[PDB]
């Protein structure tokens, strides 16, 4: 089957920012 | 004035000192250190120690005042189980050998080649074999070989026998097996030569009995000491054997028994040699 | 001699680094 | 030289362990050979850091705590943390590439960003069982990824957990684990399970008992009413079906994955890998010398390699050959029959 | 097979007895050696200047007046191998400092 | 044209070094250390290229400036550029810089820059009035840094009169100069002050004159291993020239090896060849590799050709090399001892059979040498054993010629006086290191 | 501190060669094959 | 393995014409116009016409001339079509092609030229090696040191990125013959040595020619136990040299000190190698170190021998080894001294102590030099 490609710096960057973003990095940081 | 300070440091490390063992370096010129006394002393260390010969395990010589931590005593590796000292040496030399060319040349290129010539090993850059098995008719050698390579070694040579690690107290067997191959470790290089081990080497069946539970362990120790995530490196492992049909494949692995010698009955050739050298 | 030799090496080795040291802070100075 | 000097002539320092504070100006403590003391606290050192079980230092005099000092670990335990990372790298595994993918998910990808499981409202994985024939590259998976960990590898063998005594392979387990949130994040790498991890038995004179015990001890601390915070568990092992489904249920162990014997690309991967360094002779078509491994085991492909190093050094040659190559193909594939028409008869 | 391993056998039958009849004297002459093993004046000398050059027995052929001295091979005094090997070493340091020293 | 902009860009880079240079010279007015000084006038050869005229008019038109009779000096005496677009106005001194008048060091630093980019444009005449205003300048100076500036512009000067081919209407104010140095106990202008006297004494061919100073005065261990080399070679010649030939080797040996690694080709290449004639004159034949050079190939290329013939023994080749190419060493200054050596290539063969053979009868030495009788080859073998090329004695009575037996060496006390002079020098280096060794407060 | 008072004034081979190469003579081959016939008679 | 263009014979033959006493011989001009014939070889047919003032054949240099043309028109034509319907793989192999044609019809300048730009063109790792080596090839035909010294350094960092046993053997041949052409004769005794057992680069030349070689060289640089170790003991050269006896007869000879017959041998060695096109310049240097060898040899047994015992070992005159043990004396070759009053040769063969002294003074001198230069540098 079609191979797992590795996951870039860039990817993991657009999945943590590409969403909610809204109130997630406040909601972290009070708790 | 700087000189007498240096006569008043080598004066602190003087008759009497009392022996304890350093538990654990804490940081610079401090460290824990368990006296024979049967306490554990928070102390300093003389910057004359070099700092790497604290192994958490090696003895060490405290001043008996303030128990401050003043001198490394040598290690005192001892027969320990077996270390077969230069005196233990079997006497038995490959001359004293009749007729066992194949062998002969086989476990040389195993266990004594390496040792000396790893020149020609690093030049074709094929990480010379780790364990070797001699497997047989009883009587024809094997051990008596053993006995002739551990004569002319330049390495550790433990031997031990496939019976002494099976004990009662569960969780000795391996405790041995771990502790032997430690000591082979330490003592790099060394050659283990495992004698009969048709006893514990056998397939690992599915275990139902707390008897058969404990050999296969012993059986996995053995496994994961000689090819496990702690690569030994500069050691042998040599083994003993009357049938190889038994014994579980993960033990005839090429990565943990790379060899398997076989010891047949002399012929009419070998017999010749045999009767020549003993009479 | 090997030993004076060892010794006269060494010296020229310190002053080598002691003019590169207070080269160094002069020039850091600015 | 002066101040080493007066240093040392200063009375060493008794070393105790902390049962707990009292006074926030006293703390309860007992030193190795006599008992419980509670004694003052040096004005440096904070009440609020001495937690239990910490092993202060306390003056020779008053045995006043003056030194918080590294905490304590059995010894025999601490030797189970690896110091000296081993040689192995993911460059060197050869036919395992989703299998090395599949392992890092959970070895890496959660460590390095627990952001990502976070916002897919997920549990990150925990438990890594490798499962597969003998010589496919477990341990050596185990041993790369402790190259390239960047993390705690504390490495536990199958039998060191076992002892001849009773509780103590619990207690040295709990130690383990311990150490291993003290050092968080943190891998725990357990070879050969089926030692102690093998089907649990029944009472009675045959069963192990106190190897279930340290089983069932192992068992809560990588998932039980604590749990585990960055510490991923990785477990290598032959015989997938003789260790309980106890530790294999999901919560324990996330994933298994299996290390089949290489295929045919896989044989040849392997042999790149291990032939490196050999001195190879044009005409050497490795292909073909995966052809005649129909098969192997994947060690048994290094052992392939090593026999025609062998078959070189014997020649005192230090180029190696095809026919060489087959050869040693054949010896190291030394298969043992029944040698008895009679038993391989009874089954028509 | 046979000429081959008798004369290998000869060859080191004869360097044995040399070195036997070599060891009381200090400066025999090669003519009272050829009488003790009764072979040629030629064939013993050649022998010796074999063994000789081969850093075998240790000793030297006087053919002018006809001797072969023998003596004790000083060792090599170590001290000075060890001084010479610490001279490069130190050559290697003076290179060094001559890559620094660049930085005025 | 941006060829002209590219130009400007590298004058005023140098520019900015001048001012680097003049600022480390008044740092080390202001240090109390002249070593500041060396290091200013170590860079200034490689500023000494890079200039031309603009570079020079706005250095004196940024520094100066101060209404002083320098300016109407120097001003004249070079092109100005005209109203260029890009008048950045260059003032190192601001103000009370300007006001306070320049320090001899940078004065003379910048009146040396004329005078090197005056000999540069060859108009030596020109250079001559700036060079002796500069000197007249320096000479009531007492400021011992100012010696160091001093020693240099004593080469230039000395220079500029090389190429106006006098020499001589210099030499006592030379002479005086250097006593006057001598007074103030430098060692660096007088150390160049008499490498210039022995050149221009060669220059004349006083080599007595020379023989004599090199006698009474004392060269400064403490000087420029430049300055060193050049009165090595000159003392060499000395020597060579008064037949003290095996001191003239040793010390041309040492110029050599103390010879700016590979920077003064020409140089290199005069001691090379006088090196190699004094040791043919010796009897010794010179290292091949020297002709075999990239640098000293073409240059040693006659010296190659009279080796050769000397050593094979032809004298018909020596005379054919001496027809073909000599009248160049006549160009070399060395005739006189290719003569010498003409006269002297029997000495060779004598120290070869010495080497050679070890109790050779004098019929034997007379045949290999060419020599028409015995006796003549008993009067050379004498001869050549007495001036201490030989090291053997003539058995008169049955005439054969007994080399001194070997002695071993290590059992006398030869080594030991070696490693005496070994040790000392180590220790001497020691203490020199560790002597400075620059802390500063 | 180049040294511009002293003005600064086919064979190319990497091999060092020594004096002994310069020295012209007959091949060893004649110098052999003389000696040999003239130690022969 | 790799092809034998450009043929090394056509060189050895060419510089066989070219030396005096062989001018004037027919076979090697027979053999020579046969390759070229065969080869079809234009360019160095006017080179070697021009360098030996030969009286060129119209009709032939014509036909040769053609033929190239032709041909240089056919691999422009399958350049041409790869460009337009195939891809750069088919390109490659087409210049490739023309480069090796131009190296073949003895084009010096075209052929460099042309691989040059293969190589700018070039990929794959390996194609790249074999252009490198077709580069070292030419370079060997035509004596460059400055092509031979580049191309090398260029494989052997090719090498060093991505190398393969094979083409690392053959560059340590390449080595050895370039090492043989600079006189550099030990670091060729060791590449020859080391590739003596896996020698497979046949179209520098053949294995009796590579193990004469080897031999020889092995023999100039290799002291006696090393000597004896890897060739009088070795055993592919033993088994080669079954088949060359006069080889095998020189090389055991000074191995068993039988001084006559071993100067008889390297007679017909020097003789041999004054014929050979890349042992030319330094056969005087061989005989020479070979002379100087076995005088050493045999003054390392004896203290003091008379010249006359030399004389009968080595087969000559008092007279003559005389000479030459005076010249070589004089060039500090030899430790030993004449009496020819008595005509008794005394060694003065330095002890151990007394060598290390000299030794010690040595190494001492010039690192004391090294040391007062950098302390008068940086003490200003
Ligand atoms: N090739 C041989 N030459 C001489 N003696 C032998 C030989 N083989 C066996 N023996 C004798 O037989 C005994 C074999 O002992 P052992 O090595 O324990 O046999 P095994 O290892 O097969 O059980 C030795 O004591 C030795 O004396
Ligand atoms: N995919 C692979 N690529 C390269 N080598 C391998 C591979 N699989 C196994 N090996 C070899 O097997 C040896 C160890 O096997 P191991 O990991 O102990 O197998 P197991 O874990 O099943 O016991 C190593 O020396 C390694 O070189
Ligand atoms: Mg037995
Ligand atoms: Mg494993």
């Amino acid at each position: 089957d079609k191979p797992i490609r590795a996951l870039d710096e860039g990817d993991i960057a657009l999945l943590k920012t590409y969403g909610q973003s809204t109130y997630s990095r406040q909601i972290k940081q009070v708790e | 004035e700087f000189l007498h300070a240096q006569e008043e440091v080598k004066r602190i490390q003087s008759i009497p000192l009392v022996i304890g063992q350093f538990l654990e370096a804490v940081d610079q010129n401090t460290a824990i250190v368990g006296s024979t006394t049967g306490s554990n002393y928070y102390v300093r260390i003389l910057s004359t120690i070099d700092r790497e010969l604290l192994k958490p395990n090696a003895s060490v010589a405290l001043h008996k005042h303030s128990n401050a931590l003043v001198d490394v005593l040598p290690p005192e590796a001892d027969s320990s189980i077996m270390m077969l000292t230069s005196d233990q040496k079997p006497d038995v030399m490959y001359a004293d050998i009749g007729g066992m060319d194949i062998q002969k040349q086989e476990v040389r290129e195993a266990v004594e080649l390496p040792l000396t010539h790893f020149e020609l090993y690093k030049q074709i850059g094929i990480d010379p074999p780790r364990g070797v098995l001699m497997y047989g008719p009883p009587g024809c050698g094997k051990t008596m070989l053993a006995k002739a390579v551990a004569h002319h070694t330049t390495a550790a040579f433990i031997r031990v026998v496939g019976s002494e690690f099976v004990q009662k107290y569960l969780g000795e067997g391996p405790r041995m097996v771990r502790d032997v191959f430690r000591l082979a470790k330490e003592n790099a290089p060394a050659i283990i030569f495992i004698d009969e081990i048709d006893a514990i080497a056998t397939k690992r069946f599915d275990a139902q009995t707390g008897a058969d539970r404990e050999v296969q362990r012993i059986l996995l120790e053995l496994l994961n000491q000689m090819d496990g995530f702690d690569q030994n490196v500069n050691v042998k492992v040599i083994m003993a054997t009357n049938r190889a049909d038994t014994l579980d494949p993960a033990l005839l692995r090429p990565g943990r028994l790379d060899r398997k010698i076989e010891f047949p009955l002399p012929d009419r050739r070998q017999k010749r040699l045999i009767f020549s050298t003993i009479t | 001699y090997l030993a004076s030799l060892i010794r006269s090496v060494v010296a020229l080795h310190n002053l080598i680094n002691n003019k590169i040291a207070n080269r160094d802070a002069e020039k850091k100075e600015g | 030289l002066r101040e080493e000097l007066q240093l040392l002539q200063e009375q060493g320092s008794y070393v105790g362990e902390v049962v707990r504070a009292m006074d926030k100006k006293k703390v309860l403590v007992k030193v190795h050979p006599e008992g419980k003391f509670v004694v003052d606290v040096d004005k440096n050192i904070d009440i609020n850091d001495v937690t239990p079980n910490c092993r202060v230092a306390l003056r020779n005099d008053s045995y006043t705590l003056h030194k918080i000092l590294p905490n304590k670990v059995d010894p025999l335990v601490s030797l189970m943390m690896v110091e000296k990372v081993p040689d192995s790298t993911y460059e060197m595994i050869g036919g395992l590439d989703k299998q090395i993918k599949e392992i890092k998910e959970v070895i890496e990808l959660p460590v390095k960003h627990p952001e990502l499981f976070e916002a897919l409202g997920i549990a990150q994985p925990k438990g890594v069982l490798l499962y597969g024939p003998p010589g496919t590259g477990k341990t050596l998976l185990a041993r790369a990824v402790a190259h390239h960990t960047d993390c705690t590898f504390i490495r536990v063998s199958g039998s060191e957990l076992v002892q001849k005594f009773i509780g103590e392979g619990a207690r040295m387990v709990r130690e383990l684990f311990v150490m291993a949130r003290e050092h968080a994040p943190s891998i725990i790498f357990m070879d050969e399970i089926d030692s102690i991890g093998s089907s649990r038995l029944e009472g009675g004179s045959g069963g192990d008992s106190e190897v279930q015990r340290t089983m069932l001890e192992l068992l809560n601390q990588l998932d039980g009413f604590e749990a585990t915070k960055n510490i991923k568990v990785i477990m290598a092992t032959n015989r997938i079906d003789i260790l309980d489904s106890a530790l294999l249920r999901p919560g324990r162990i996330d994933r298994k994955i299996e290390f089949p014997p290489p295929n045919e690309e896989a044989r040849l991967d392997i042999l790149k890998i291990h032939s490196r360094k050999m001195n190879l002779t044009r005409g050497i078509n490795l292909r073909k010398i995966a052809e005649l491994m129909p098969g192997a085991s994947g060690a048994e492909v290094k052992g392939v390699c090593t026999e025609a190093g062998m078959y070189a050094l014997r020649e005192r040659r230090v180029h190696v050959t095809q026919e060489d190559f087959e050869m040693a193909v054949a010896k190291v594939m030394q298969k043992d029959s029944e040698k008895n028409m009679s038993i391989k008869k009874l089954w028509k | 097979i046979i000429s081959t391993h008798l004369a290998k056998l000869y060859d080191n039958l004869l360097e044995q007895n040399l070195i036997r009849v070599i060891e009381p004297f200090s400066r025999v002459q090669i003519e009272h050696i050829s009488s003790l093993i009764k072979l040629s004046k030629a064939d013993v000398e050649r022998k010796l200047s074999q063994m000789i050059l081969d850093k075998k027995f240790h000793g030297i052929l006087d053919q002018g007046e006809g001797v072969l001295i023998i003596f004790d091979e000083p060792p090599v005094d170590k001290t000075y191998e060890a001084a010479l090997e610490t001279i490069q070493n130190m050559s290697k340091v003076v290179d060094s400092l001559y890559n620094k020293a660049k930085k005025l | 044209a941006a060829a002209e902009h590219s130009q400007r860009e590298l004058d005023t880079v140098t520019l900015e070094d001048i001012k680097e240079h003049v600022k480390q010279l008044e740092k080390a007015v202001s240090g109390k250390e002249p070593r500041f000084v060396l290091r200013a006038l170590r860079m200034l050869p490689s500023t000494s290229r890079r200039l031309n005229h603009y570079v020079l008019y706005k250095a004196v038109q940024g520094f100066f400036t101060s209404n002083n009779a320098t300016r109407d000096f120097l001003l004249p005496f070079l092109e100005e550029p005209m109203d260029t677009e890009a008048d950045l106005q260059f003032r190192p001194r601001t103000g009370k810089a300007a006001s306070t008048p320049l320090l001899p060091e940078v004065e003379a630093y910048l009146q040396l820059l004329v005078v090197i980019f005056m000999m540069n444009s060859k108009r030596y005449k020109e250079a001559q009035k700036i060079s002796d205003d500069l000197m007249q300048k320096i000479s009531t100076q007492n400021r011992r840094a100012l010696d160091l500036v001093a020693a240099k512009c004593y080469y230039y000067h000395a220079r500029v009169y090389e190429f106006l081919d006098k020499l001589d209407v210099v030499r006592s104010f030379l002479h005086a100069r250097l006593r006057t140095a001598t007074l103030r106990h430098d060692a660096d202008g007088q150390a160049t002050l008499l490498n210039l006297l022995l050149r221009n004494y060669l220059h004349y061919s006083l080599y007595d004159q020379a023989e004599k100073l090199v006698s009474k005065s004392v060269f400064p261990e403490q000087a420029n291993n430049n300055e060193w080399a050049r009165y090595l070679y000159y003392t060499g010649r000395i020597k060579a020239i008064q037949l003290e030939y095996s001191e003239a080797r040793r010390t041309m040996t040492n110029a050599l090896r103390k010879a700016p690694q590979h920077t003064a080709v020409g140089f290199k290449q005069t001691v090379h060849k006088l090196l190699i004639v004094v040791e043919l004159l010796l009897g010794e034949i010179p290292d091949r590799l020297q002709f075999r050079q990239p640098s000293l190939k073409r240059s040693l290329m006659p010296y190659f050709l009279l080796t050769q013939a000397v050593r094979t023994g032809n004298l018909a080749k020596f005379n054919q090399v001496l027809d073909q190419f000599g009248e160049k060493f006549q160009a070399d200054g060395t005739y006189t001892l290719i003569i010498r050596l003409r006269h002297n290539v029997i000495k060779t063969g004598v120290r070869m059979i010495s080497l050679s053979y070890s109790r050779i009868s004098l019929a034997d030495i007379a045949q290999k040498l060419q020599l028409d009788s015995p006796e003549d080859a008993e009067f050379i073998v004498a001869k050549a054993i007495r001036d201490g090329v030989i090291e053997a004695s003539i058995n008169h009575e049955k005439g054969y010629v007994q080399s001194k037996e070997m002695i071993d060496i290590y059992s006398t006390r030869e080594p030991q006086l070696a490693f005496h002079q070994r040790i000392s020098f180590c220790l001497d280096i020691h203490n020199m290191s560790v002597k400075a060794m620059r802390f500063p407060p | 501190d180049e040294f511009e008072e002293f003005p600064a004034e086919e064979d190319a081979h990497v091999w060092e060669d020594n004096w002994d190469d310069d020295n012209v003579e007959d091949d060893f081959s004649n110098q052999l094959r003389a000696e040999l016939e003239k130690h022969g008679y | 393995g790799l092809p034998k263009n450009p043929d090394l014979r056509i060189a050895q033959l060419r510089f066989l014409l070219s030396l005096p006493e062989h001018r004037g011989d027919a076979a090697v001009r027979d053999e020579l116009m046969a390759a070229v014939r065969d080869n079809n070889m234009a360019p160095y047919y006017e080179a070697l016409c021009k360098s030996l003032d030969w009286q060129i054949d119209v009709d032939l240099l014509n036909k040769m001339k053609k033929a190239n043309e032709d041909e240089l028109k056919r691999l422009d034509e399958e350049l041409e079509d790869a460009e337009k319907n195939l891809g750069e793989s088919e390109i490659r192999d087409a210049m490739m092609a023309k480069a090796e044609y131009l190296c073949r019809i003895g084009d010096k300048e075209g052929a460099l030229t042309a691989f040059r730009k293969t190589y700018d063109k070039t990929v794959a790792l390996g194609h790249r090696l074999d252009i490198v080596f077709y580069l070292l090839r030419i370079g060997l035909f035509y004596m460059d040191n400055d092509l031979i010294t580049r191309n090398t350094e260029k494989a052997k960092s090719l090498i060093e990125e991505g190398g393969d046993w094979d083409r690392r053997n053959r560059l340590k041949v390449y080595q050895g013959l370039y090492c043989v052409a600079i006189r550099d004769f030990k670091q060729a005794a060791e590449l020859f040595l080391d590739t003596v057992s896996t020698f497979t680069s046949y179209e520098l030349m053949d294995y009796k020619t590579f193990v004469t070689y080897t031999v020889y060289v092995s023999m100039i640089a290799l002291e006696r136990p090393d000597l004896r170790e890897k060739v009088i003991k070795g055993a592919e050269i033993l088994e080669v040299l079954h088949s060359l006896p006069a080889v095998r007869q020189y090389l055991f000879s000074l191995y068993e000190c039988r001084y006559s017959v071993f100067f008889q041998s390297l007679a017909v060695v020097e003789q041999e190698m004054k014929k050979d096109w890349l042992f030319a310049p330094h056969y005087r240097y061989y005989v020479r170190e070979m002379r100087i060898h076995a005088y050493s040899q045999l003054l390392e047994s004896y203290r003091s021998l008379t010249l006359g015992y030399m004389a009968e070992a080595f087969g000559v005159g008092v007279e003559f080894i005389d000479q030459e043990l005076s010249r070589f004396i004089a060039a500090g070759r030899l430790h030993c001294k004449i009496d020819k009053v008595n005509e008794i040769v005394e060694t003065n063969r330095p002890d151990s102590k007394n060598w290390q002294y000299q030794e010690t003074i040595k190494k001492g001198d010039l690192l004391l030099n090294r040391v007062q230069k950098l302390s008068r540098v940086i003490n200003m």
